[PDB]
DNA sequence: AATAATAGTTTTTAGTTTATTGGG
DNA sequence: CTAATAAACTAAAAACTATTATTATG
């Protein structure tokens, strides 16, 4: 279903005054919805998205009248999102010297929403908000608004360019502002944001705030009009005396390209210009032609190939049943490991759904195959156009919900002996104690986690899990180059992705000299290509 | 396609050199063959089997038209892959065995095609230019220089331009090893003057390149470097 | 690379073959019959690449070069193919046999001076790199020539002289009525008690088909792992698991068998005339534009670092989570060719490593034309086996992260507990239902039915041999063990009413 | 033992056969065990590949025939295998052993001198 | 080829051996102008049993062909005619055949 | 060889499939 | 909980 | 008168074909 | 009031041994 978000924009010339040395929050601002927009047009998402725009010279909004609700323009309506819209974010938006109170400009894109949430299915409404906080403004419909959005279901977010609370760096892992460079009236404009939505949403208000920076470089972008991937409802059985229905999901689904590159002409730009076939003819004599079906196919036997078509292998093989899930036994937890997790995708399984008894009974499943420390074997099929498979399922406890997660187990014909020799066994490469040493001090300096304080939990200094494929990124980059640059040259790559790929160079800078030792400490030869 | 084919390859080779122009006609059906034989979109057989270009390169026939247009076709590709692979942006500024097939196929072809009517010649031309290094056997930078000693009328008003660089390019390839790199760059360097000479005789500004670049490096030559400077 | 494997089999043709203290129990002749046809297809499921020979002695009529009388050899080394075995099961059964002896001869004087000798040039033909000498004899009684003392001496001295060059042969313990002793002829002759009545030479693994196949040492990749930017690591990336399948259609035509060319061709649709490659456009038509590009740089943004690994930093093991797994995990082992010194380098890392418990979180690009992934290396040890032998291998096992865009949503599940009776239901249900795991005991039944098929229709078997389908519990003892459990947790959770569907 | 140079094994190949025609002189042969050592050599990676082997039983051979009877079946076994002079070189070492001449009509006839006598070069 | 009744008729020589090699038979095939193919081709109406085989089950389950035994074969042959099918050697036959059984008599 | 199948000695020694045998 | 831009 | 890239085998593998559900 | 989705299916590109012309010397 779609959903009606909107943006509500600030265009003043406060934010397009860059502080040197810190990213404009206007050019941050726009870095954002450029990135948004070119994940919302390239997906090519259905929700509707609109737009409204304060802190600009030009007024054409539904709500003028003076003083308020001016200065304050309004562009693109609840409409599909397109490369215009790409053209109006680096062309229209411009530094506007006119500033107004962002609150009239809420109720603006209010009005808007309302406008144009009706005739049109809404599955969402919302509208955002794009500050520096430091334009001009009067806080006057902040509880109004706040009682206009509880009466309206829309929902909020105010970004900064400064941060909530490493190298400095923008997209990547490090400081992106002053910690303490925000003026009184962006102090005010946060404590102003903080109430507003501590009174909207409730404690995760601050979890509500966030900034351009990490924008730039995360896919959070896409939440909460998204819409998680397709179950699979089925049914869990466990022998021959029991059977409990299921809704697996999966969690890890490694992203693929939703477009492959259709081949069309050179000449006229068509795949319909591109016809293609394939000929079987005979290997030799000039090329003799066979049917399509005269060619049938044949497998590796031993010393030679046997004819063996495949309607005599279907017409008697094993064929699964279907979307069957079906247990086999159970095993210690000691006895899988990670080089036993077979497959791709990670099975985040889940009971019969609204089925609270299955809530009750995949509960005791948790606690007890967690207390036996115990694994289960499960022969699961996709289809019946999927062949079995075997997996290990084990629990997984969330701090909201406990779930089991299935992955597939390798069979005989998987393993491969694969011989190796014992390093311990290299006396002429015994590892010297100086040498040993040199390397525990550059872990210490090169180690990326921080033993986070006054907690008992410890962090990652590059948690990269949560950071999307950066080559989708200068993918959609040059996609929309050469969409509006077919003539010109693909753009090279953004320094973010570099920022978001790279580790936090501090924790290299302490290597620095751990790097020299191991440098001296050890020979390494090298061979040139 | 293995050795067995490099061998029929160039056995067919030596055929239309020895004997052409005598049944050497019943050869545009094979020629349309092969071209659709390697216009194949698996195209798997190895860069070494590729002196298929010096075969599709073509003199014992008459050239029917048929040849002549599908050539153009043969020049775009090959231009499309010398600027793929000429560029370090596949992660090599490497021809392994395609570019000097393509130079002998457009020696057998150019002959009869492509003079200096149109742009497309200065394209071909950028190509060259960039002729690195070849590991010891110097066979494509020696066979671009015989290449161009064949067909270099057909690349005049593009090379009064650049008159030092190709200057010295000449002169360090003839000032190599592996001799046959001399001997070609020589055979380039003296049709460059001969066309350079007609241009200067046919432009109202010889006075200009005269007291700019012929007198120059004549005083300035003054082994084979005198020899040269007076044939210049 | 490493040499290959000679398989050298040789069966005696003579009555003691032909004949058991229960000829119930197929003969020695016989029996060796099924051996050999059980390795031929196992050989042919796991390593047929290697070359495989079939010859006899005993037998009054005789065939092979040197022409030694009574020594008749049939098959020269060779890949099982099915002529082989066809022609290997007519002698199959205790009536092949009788076959054999009427068109084969059974029974005359040989000497081992001439098998070795045979076997010797036979071995000399191949043309081959070769790593293994293996020959396996046929025969019931150890004496024969040890009755002749220059025949036994002249026998242990070729014998002794094909160890020496590496030809190595194996005993065969065969059923005899009288024994088949060993400390008597053998133990002195052959390279390496009862009197092995019985026949019991690892002959039930011989008969134990095996549905397995791996490639003979080949190396995966073999990467350079850059410190920061200019420190350089060899390594060897390995896998001790590699997913396996059925062989692809090998199309042939259907009037010859001969593998029919398959050349497909893209064309213009306005002329018909083949397209080349410059005709052809990358297109990917977003919102109403066609975005026209090409593959060059179209791989040049699906490549983005060079084939090697740049290290990200350190880190202890918990900062992972056990749903996140992206691809399954490979093993890295240290390579002392691209950098020497390399190995006490890596067992310096792979001991500090262990003592801090840090991961080494890596930016990994495998080869060119692919992305640089996010990879968490953990210390692989060295695990010893109560033989010693390492069972696993010392080194790095490499796991591999997903990203944000990577890893779908989850809907918001309920978390209602179950009261601890029905906890102790379900322990008391596992507790029944507990066994260790082993991956040799899983397989793919689709799989295995598959290569059965292939098989039997190939051996021109009435029936193929049926599958295991081990992806599948016993019911009988699953009831067996769980009997009450199963409905008293039922009514702890469920409604004896409300089954969980409907 | 050291493989870098074909002419580091030939010139000590040389060399030792020139010892083993002259430890003592042939007066005397005490030393036998030296000649042991340098067997074992070639058993000591050269009774895998046996490339150089057959070169270094070749200079060892022609001035010290009783050598090769350790590696006669070895030298048949190889045969098949080599088709340039290598077949020359093994075809003077098993010429150099008339002490070794028991019985090779056997063997050559099994090892095919059919094709190298047929096989024609001078 | 010297008897054209022969000709014409196709056999996918498949399992053959019960007292007569493979290969003896392909050679009486073609002296006798029957056709021959090693898998089913586009002419296929007759497919020669002599063993079981899973191929040959894949071929029962099929109504396409018909289960010659070669004796059968041979009896024509030495008879210099071709007989038509009557069911003393017949399993699965083609749709007609079943309609000559019919004319000729019931099942 | 131990711990090597005498079928394909350097390939690792099989072992008999046993599935699942609850205990 | 994002909401917005971030969604 | 010698050494040195070098194509010829496996190994995945990214797009491709089937359909099977999930809407609409 | 029509709709993703693995799966088996191709291609398809790259790494893995692996010999083998090639100057340098004459």
């Amino acid at each position: 279903n779609k959903a009606a978000v909107v943006l509500c924009m600030d265009v003043g010339f406060t934010m397009s005054n860059s502080i040197p040395g810190i990213e404009s929050p206007f050019e941050q601002a726009k870095k954002v919805i450029t990135m948004f927009v070119q994940r919302q047009v390239f997906a090519e998402n259905k929700d509707e998205i609109a737009l409204v725009l304060f802190g600009t010279d030009g007024t054409d909004n539904p709500l003028s009248g003076g003083d308020q609700y001016q200065n304050i323009t309004v562009h693109r309506h609840l409409m599909l999102p397109d490369f215009d819209l790409l053209e109006d974010i680096e062309s229209k938006i411009q530094p506007g010297s006119q500033q107004a109170d962002f609150l009239d400009a809420l109720i603006v894109s209010m009005d808007v929403i309302q406008h144009e949430t009706i005739g049109k299915k809404f599955e969402k409404r919302h509208i955002e908000i794009f500050t520096d906080l430091s334009s001009r403004f009067s806080k006057s419909q902040l509880d109004i608004i706040i009682h206009s959005l509880k009466k309206c279901d829309i929902s909020l977010q105010f970004f900064l360019p400064f941060s909530l609370g490493g190298p400095f760096r923008l997209g990547g892992h490090g400081p992106s502002f002053p910690l303490k460079g925000i003026t009184e009236q962006q102090k005010e404009g946060l404590e102003i944001v903080k109430m507003v939505m501590i009174s909207l949403e409730g404690e995760d208000g601050l979890d509500e705030i966030y900034s351009f920076s990490e924008s730039l470089r995360k896919l959070c972008v896409f939440k909460k009009i998204e819409r998680h991937s397709i179950h699979w409802p089925c049914r869990l059985t466990i022998g021959s005396n029991l059977s409990i229905r299921i809704a697996a999901y999966k969690s890890i689904l490694q992203e693929r390209v939703k477009k492959t590159w259709t081949v069309v002409d050179a000449k006229t730009l068509k795949k319909e210009d591109i016809q293609k076939e394939t000929v079987y003819c005979l290997n030799d004599d000039d090329e003799t032609e066979v049917l399509k079906e005269d060619i049938i196919q044949g497998f590796r036997y031993g010393s030679d190939i046997v004819p063996f078509s495949k309607v005599d292998e279907e017409q008697m093989k094993y064929k699964s049943e279907g979307k069957c899930f079906s247990v086999l036994g159970f095993c210690k937890s000691s006895q899988v490991q990670r080089r036993f997790f077979m497959g791709n995708q990670v099975l985040k399984v889940f009971a019969a759904r609204d089925d609270e008894a299955a809530a009750v009974a995949l509960s005791s499943l948790i606690h007890a195959l967690d207390d036996l420390d115990m694994v289960a074997i499960v022969r699961y099929a996709y289809d019946k156009r999927a062949n079995p498979q075997v997996g290990v399922a084990f629990p997984h406890i969330k701090h909201n919900y406990e779930c089991l997660v299935y992955v597939q187990l390798p069979f005989m014909e998987d393993l491969r002996q694969y011989m190796f020799s014992s390093l311990k066994n290299s006396k002429k490469y015994a590892p010297t104690e100086a040498q040993l040493n040199a390397v525990d001090a550059l872990i210490d300096s090169m180690s990326l986690a921080k033993k986070d304080e006054k907690t008992d939990t410890l962090e990652d200094l590059f948690p990269t899990t949560k950071i999307p494929n950066p080559r989708f990124q200068r993918l959609f980059q040059c996609l929309l180059h050469r969409a509006l640059h077919p003539r010109e040259p693909l753009p090279p790559i953004q320094q973010h992705i570099w920022n978001m790929l790279n580790p936090p160079a501090e924790v290299t800078t302490k290597s620095q000299i751990p790097l020299s030792k191991i440098k001296t400490l050890f020979p390494l030869i090298e061979a040139k290509k | 396609c293995k050795i067995p084919a490099l061998d029929l390859l160039i056995k067919l080779l030596q055929t239309f050199r020895s004997s052409r122009l005598m049944d050497e006609f019943k050869i545009g059906e094979l020629f349309s063959k092969f071209y659709g034989e390697l216009a194949l979109k698996k195209k798997i057989p190895d860069t070494v089997l590729e002196k298929v270009y010096e075969l599709l390169g073509l003199l014992g026939e008459v050239h029917p038209s048929e040849m002549i247009n599908n050539a153009e076709n043969l020049f775009r590709a090959f231009l499309g892959e010398l600027k793929t692979q000429m560029t370090s942006a596949v992660r090599e500024p490497k021809l392994p065995v395609l570019a000097g097939c393509l130079k002998g196929l457009s020696s057998l072809l150019c002959n009869f095609t492509k003079s200096m009517e149109e742009d497309p010649q200065t394209s071909r031309e950028i190509f060259n230019f960039v002729l690195q290094i070849d590991l010891k056997r110097y066979a494509v930078p020696s066979a671009g220089l015989r290449l161009f000693a064949l067909h270099a009328s057909q690349f005049s008003t593009c090379l009064l331009d650049n008159y030092v660089s190709l200057f010295e390019v000449l002169l360090k390839w003839c000032a190599h090893t592996n001799v046959e790199l001399k001997k070609a760059a020589l055979s380039a360097l003296e049709s460059f003057l001969k066309q350079v000479s007609n241009m200067v005789a046919k432009n109202a500004e010889m006075h200009k390149n005269k007291l700019q670049y012929f007198m120059e490096q004549f005083y300035g030559i003054i082994n084979k470097e005198l020899s040269i400077a007076i044939r210049g | 690379y490493s040499g290959r494997d000679s398989l050298i089999f040789l069966v005696d043709a003579s009555k003691a073959m032909f004949e058991s203290q229960s000829e119930d129990e197929l003969t020695p002749f016989d029996m060796s019959i099924q051996c050999i046809q059980s390795v031929y297809i196992s050989k042919i499921i796991s390593s047929d690449r290697d070359l495989l020979a079939v010859v006899f002695y005993g037998t009054e009529k005789d065939k092979n070069s040197v022409n030694f009388k009574n020594i008749y050899v049939l098959q020269e080394l060779d890949n099982p193919g099915a002529k082989r075995i066809l022609e290997l099961d007519q002698f199959k059964g205790q009536q092949g046999q009788k076959r054999f002896q009427d068109m084969m001869g059974h029974g005359s004087d040989y000497s081992l001076s001439e098998v070795l000798w045979v076997c010797a040039n036979l071995f000399s033909d191949v043309q081959f790199k070769m790593s293994h000498k293996r020959i396996m004899l046929f025969t019931n009684e150890d004496n024969p020539h040890g009755n002749d003392s220059a025949k036994a001496s002249r026998a242990r001295t070729k014998a002794g002289d094909l160890r020496d060059t590496g030809i190595f042969l194996d005993l065969m313990h065969l059923k005899k009525p009288g024994g088949f002793d060993i400390s008597l002829f053998y133990r002195d002759i052959i390279s390496i008690l009862r009197v092995h009545f019985e026949e019991s030479s690892k002959l039930e693994d011989l008969l134990r088909k095996v549905r397995a196949k791996e490639t003979r040492k080949r190396a995966l990749s073999r990467l350079k792992l850059k410190l920061n930017k200019d420190i350089v690591i060899s390594v060897g990336i390995y896998n001790l698991v590699q997913k396996a399948l059925k062989p692809p259609p090998i199309k042939l035509y259907r009037e010859t068998n001969e593998p029919v060319k398959t050349k497909t061709r893209t064309f213009n649709t306005s002329t018909g005339g083949l397209l080349l490659p410059s005709d052809t456009k990358r297109s990917q038509i977003y919102g109403s534009r066609q975005i026209i590009l090409e593959k060059e740089e179209t791989e040049e943004l699906k490549r983005f670092d060079d084939p090697g690994l740049m290290l990200m930093g350190f880190k202890p093991l918990v900062l992972l989570k056990k749903h996140h797994y992206l691809r399954p995990s490979l093993f890295v082992y240290p390579e002392e060719s691209l950098v020497i010194g390399s190995s006490t380098l890596f067992s310096a890392l792979l001991i500090k490593c262990l003592e801090k418990e840090v991961a080494a979180l890596c930016r990994y690009t495998p080869r060119r034309n692919i992305p640089p992934y996010f990879v968490a290396l953990v210390p692989q040890e060295e695990e010893l086996d109560d033989q010693k032998i390492q069972v696993t291998p010392p080194g790095f096992q490499l796991v591999f992260l997903p990203f944000a865009d990577d890893k779908r949503k989850m809907p918001f599940t309920e978390k209602i507990m179950a009261t601890p009776e029905q906890v102790g239901k379900m322990k008391a249900i596992v507790e029944k239902l507990r066994f260790t795991y082993r991956s040799d005991s899983f397989e793919n039944p689709v799989l295995q039915q598959h290569f059965r098929n292939l098989e039997a229709l190939a051996l021109d078997l009435m029936e193929p041999e049926q599958a295991v389908d081990l992806t599948l519990p016993k019911v009988e003892a699953m009831n067996k063990r769980l009997g009450s459990l199963v409905d008293e947790f039922k009514e702890l959770v469920y409604p004896p009413d409300y089954n969980p569907e409907g | 033992s050291f493989v870098r140079y074909k002419e580091v094994y030939a010139a000590a190949a040389e060399v030792l056969g020139l010892i083993l025609r002259y430890v003592m002189e042939r007066k005397n042969i005490l030393e036998e065990s030296l000649c042991e050592l340098v067997a074992k050599q070639l058993k000591q990676h050269q009774n895998t590949m046996e490339d150089k082997f057959i070169v270094c039983l070749n200079k060892v051979t022609k001035s010290f025939p009783p050598l090769a009877d350790r590696f006669m079946n070895a030298v048949f076994f190889l045969l098949p295998k080599f088709h340039g002079v290598l077949k020359t070189l093994c075809l003077e070492v098993v010429l150099c052993r008339v002490e070794g001449m028991t019985e090779l009509y056997f063997q050559l006839k099994s090892k095919d001198f059919v094709q190298v006598m047929r096989h024609r070069d001078d | 080829k010297i008897s054209n009744i022969f000709e014409d008729v196709e056999f996918c020589v498949m399992s053959g051996t019960d007292s007569q090699p493979k290969p003896d038979l392909e050679n009486r095939i073609a002296e006798f102008g029957g056709y021959i193919v090693q898998n089913p081709g586009p002419d296929t109406y007759c497919v020669i049993a002599g063993s079981e085989n899973i191929r040959v089950k894949n071929i029962i389950l099929s109504n396409k062909h018909d289960v010659v035994k070669p004796a059968w074969l041979l009896e024509c042959f030495k008879t210099k005619s071709f007989v038509p099918w009557q069911p003393r050697f017949m399993i699965h036959m083609c749709p007609s055949t079943k309609e000559h059984f019919a004319r000729e008599y019931d099942c | 060889c131990p711990g090597e199948s005498l079928i394909n000695p350097g390939f690792k020694s099989k072992k008999p499939a046993g599935g699942v045998d609850f205990d | 909980k994002p909401r917005g831009l971030f969604s």
